[PDB]
Protein backbone atom coordinates (compact mmCIF):
# COMPACT_ATOMS: atom_id res chain seq x y z
CA UNK A 1 0.00 0.00 0.00
CA UNK A 2 1.84 2.95 -1.38
CA UNK A 3 4.66 3.61 0.64
CA UNK A 4 4.63 -0.42 1.59
CA UNK A 5 4.26 -1.68 -2.05
CA UNK A 6 7.29 0.79 -2.95
CA UNK A 7 9.90 -0.22 -0.37
CA UNK A 8 8.30 -4.13 -0.67
CA UNK A 9 9.71 -4.46 -4.44
CA UNK A 10 13.07 -4.09 -3.14
CA UNK A 11 12.33 -5.99 0.30
CA UNK A 12 11.25 -8.91 -1.75
CA UNK A 13 14.21 -8.67 -3.72
CA UNK A 14 16.77 -8.29 -0.92
CA UNK A 15 15.02 -10.87 0.58
CA UNK A 16 15.40 -13.26 -2.36
CA UNK A 17 19.22 -12.44 -2.54
CA UNK A 18 19.33 -13.81 1.07
CA UNK A 19 18.40 -16.78 0.25
CA UNK A 20 20.15 -17.59 -2.83
CA UNK A 21 23.12 -16.87 -0.21
CA UNK A 22 21.94 -18.88 1.97
CA UNK A 23 21.24 -21.79 -0.90
CA UNK A 24 24.62 -21.08 -2.24
CA UNK A 25 26.86 -21.17 1.31
CA UNK A 26 25.00 -24.35 1.87
CA UNK A 27 26.07 -26.32 -1.78
CA UNK A 28 29.11 -24.55 -0.93
CA UNK A 29 29.71 -25.84 2.54
CA UNK A 30 28.93 -29.71 0.85
CA UNK A 31 31.26 -29.60 -1.76
CA UNK A 32 33.07 -32.32 -0.69
CA UNK A 33 30.40 -35.10 -0.32
CA UNK A 34 29.50 -37.74 -2.51
CA UNK A 35 26.21 -38.26 -4.51
CA UNK A 36 24.92 -34.42 -4.35
CA UNK A 37 23.38 -32.20 -7.22
CA UNK A 38 24.32 -28.79 -7.12
CA UNK A 39 21.28 -26.74 -6.77
CA UNK A 40 20.29 -23.04 -7.60
CA UNK A 41 17.25 -21.05 -8.11
CA UNK A 42 16.22 -18.54 -10.97
CA UNK A 43 16.39 -15.49 -9.25
CA UNK A 44 14.64 -13.31 -12.36
CA UNK A 45 11.79 -15.92 -12.69
CA UNK A 46 11.77 -16.38 -8.80
CA UNK A 47 11.50 -12.64 -8.19
CA UNK A 48 8.93 -11.49 -10.33
CA UNK A 49 7.10 -14.71 -9.43
CA UNK A 50 7.02 -13.21 -5.78
CA UNK A 51 6.43 -9.59 -7.03
CA UNK A 52 2.88 -10.64 -8.02
CA UNK A 53 2.51 -13.47 -5.59
CA UNK A 54 8.77 -22.22 -0.60
CA UNK A 55 10.98 -21.36 -3.38
CA UNK A 56 11.62 -24.21 -6.29
CA UNK A 57 15.26 -24.72 -6.51
CA UNK A 58 16.44 -26.70 -9.17
CA UNK A 59 19.55 -28.77 -10.02
CA UNK A 60 22.82 -27.20 -12.09
CA UNK A 61 24.08 -29.15 -15.16
CA UNK A 62 27.12 -30.13 -14.47
CA UNK A 63 30.24 -29.53 -16.36
CA UNK A 64 32.89 -32.55 -16.07
CA UNK A 65 32.25 -36.14 -14.59
CA UNK A 66 33.70 -36.87 -11.17
CA UNK A 67 33.22 -40.75 -10.27
CA UNK A 68 31.80 -40.06 -6.75
CA UNK A 69 28.60 -38.13 -8.27
CA UNK A 70 29.60 -34.91 -7.20
CA UNK A 71 28.31 -32.08 -9.01
CA UNK A 72 29.36 -29.37 -7.24
CA UNK A 73 32.41 -27.00 -9.07
CA UNK A 74 34.39 -24.71 -6.86
CA UNK A 75 35.00 -21.83 -9.49
CA UNK A 76 31.69 -21.54 -10.82
CA UNK A 77 30.19 -21.70 -7.00
CA UNK A 78 33.02 -18.87 -6.13
CA UNK A 79 32.08 -16.56 -8.94
CA UNK A 80 28.34 -16.74 -7.91
CA UNK A 81 28.94 -16.33 -4.70
CA UNK A 82 30.64 -13.51 -5.19
CA UNK A 83 28.07 -11.83 -7.93
CA UNK A 84 25.38 -12.78 -5.48
CA UNK A 85 27.48 -10.39 -2.29
CA UNK A 86 27.87 -7.47 -4.63
CA UNK A 87 24.12 -7.69 -5.42
CA UNK A 88 22.86 -8.35 -2.43
CA UNK A 89 25.31 -5.01 -1.25
CA UNK A 90 23.67 -2.78 -4.20
CA UNK A 91 19.92 -3.75 -3.35
CA UNK A 92 21.29 -2.91 0.47
CA UNK A 93 22.25 0.48 -1.23
CA UNK A 94 19.63 1.34 -3.24
CA UNK A 95 16.90 0.15 -0.27
CA UNK A 96 19.26 2.52 2.04
CA UNK A 97 18.85 5.66 -0.46
CA UNK A 98 15.47 5.53 -0.90
CA UNK A 99 15.03 5.22 2.73
CA UNK A 100 16.93 7.63 3.72
CA UNK A 101 15.52 10.19 0.78
CA UNK A 102 12.41 9.39 2.58
CA UNK A 103 13.40 10.51 5.94
CA UNK A 104 14.48 13.45 4.41
CA UNK A 105 11.73 14.85 2.62
CA UNK A 106 10.18 15.10 6.36
CA UNK A 107 12.65 17.65 7.53
CA UNK B 1 34.11 -36.17 -20.52
CA UNK B 2 37.68 -35.43 -19.13
CA UNK B 3 38.69 -37.17 -16.32
CA UNK B 4 40.20 -40.52 -16.96
CA UNK B 5 40.97 -42.68 -13.82
CA UNK B 6 43.64 -45.25 -14.00
CA UNK B 7 43.93 -48.68 -12.36
CA UNK B 8 46.84 -51.25 -11.86
CA UNK B 9 45.96 -54.34 -13.43
CA UNK B 10 47.98 -57.69 -13.82
CA UNK B 11 47.04 -60.50 -16.83
CA UNK B 12 47.38 -63.78 -15.36
CA UNK B 13 51.53 -64.60 -16.29
CA UNK B 14 54.23 -65.33 -18.89
CA UNK B 15 54.68 -68.82 -19.39
CA UNK B 16 58.59 -68.39 -20.90
CA UNK B 17 60.06 -71.92 -19.26
CA UNK B 18 63.02 -70.84 -16.94
CA UNK B 19 67.00 -71.72 -17.11
CA UNK B 20 67.57 -75.39 -15.90
CA UNK B 21 70.56 -76.42 -13.58
CA UNK B 22 71.75 -80.15 -13.56
CA UNK B 23 72.27 -81.05 -10.17
CA UNK B 24 72.38 -85.15 -11.13
CA UNK B 25 69.80 -85.96 -8.40
CA UNK B 26 67.60 -88.50 -9.36
CA UNK B 27 64.54 -87.65 -8.54
CA UNK B 28 64.45 -84.06 -9.79
CA UNK B 29 62.30 -83.20 -13.16
CA UNK B 30 61.80 -80.20 -15.68
CA UNK B 31 58.84 -80.69 -17.48
CA UNK B 32 58.51 -79.46 -21.37
CA UNK B 33 57.33 -76.20 -23.07
CA UNK B 34 53.57 -76.56 -21.57
CA UNK B 35 54.46 -79.11 -19.12
CA UNK B 36 52.39 -79.07 -15.70
CA UNK B 37 53.10 -81.47 -12.51
CA UNK B 38 49.72 -82.16 -10.84
CA UNK B 39 49.61 -81.87 -7.45
CA UNK B 40 46.62 -81.94 -4.73
CA UNK B 41 46.54 -78.96 -2.68
CA UNK B 42 45.11 -78.28 0.65
CA UNK B 43 41.82 -77.58 -0.42
CA UNK B 44 41.44 -81.33 -1.86
CA UNK B 45 41.13 -79.76 -5.59
CA UNK B 46 43.69 -80.40 -8.18
CA UNK B 47 46.44 -78.12 -8.87
CA UNK B 48 49.01 -77.40 -11.74
CA UNK B 49 53.15 -76.08 -11.24
CA UNK B 50 56.36 -76.47 -12.40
Amino acid sequence: DRLDAALRFQQEALNLRAQRQEILAANIANADTPGYQARDIDFASELKKVMVRAVDLLYRVPDQPSLDGNTVDMDRERTQFADNSLKYQMGLTVLGSQLKGMMNVLQ
Amino acid sequence: ATRTLVTASTPGADMTPGQLDYTSRPLDVALQQDGWLVVQAADGAEGYTR
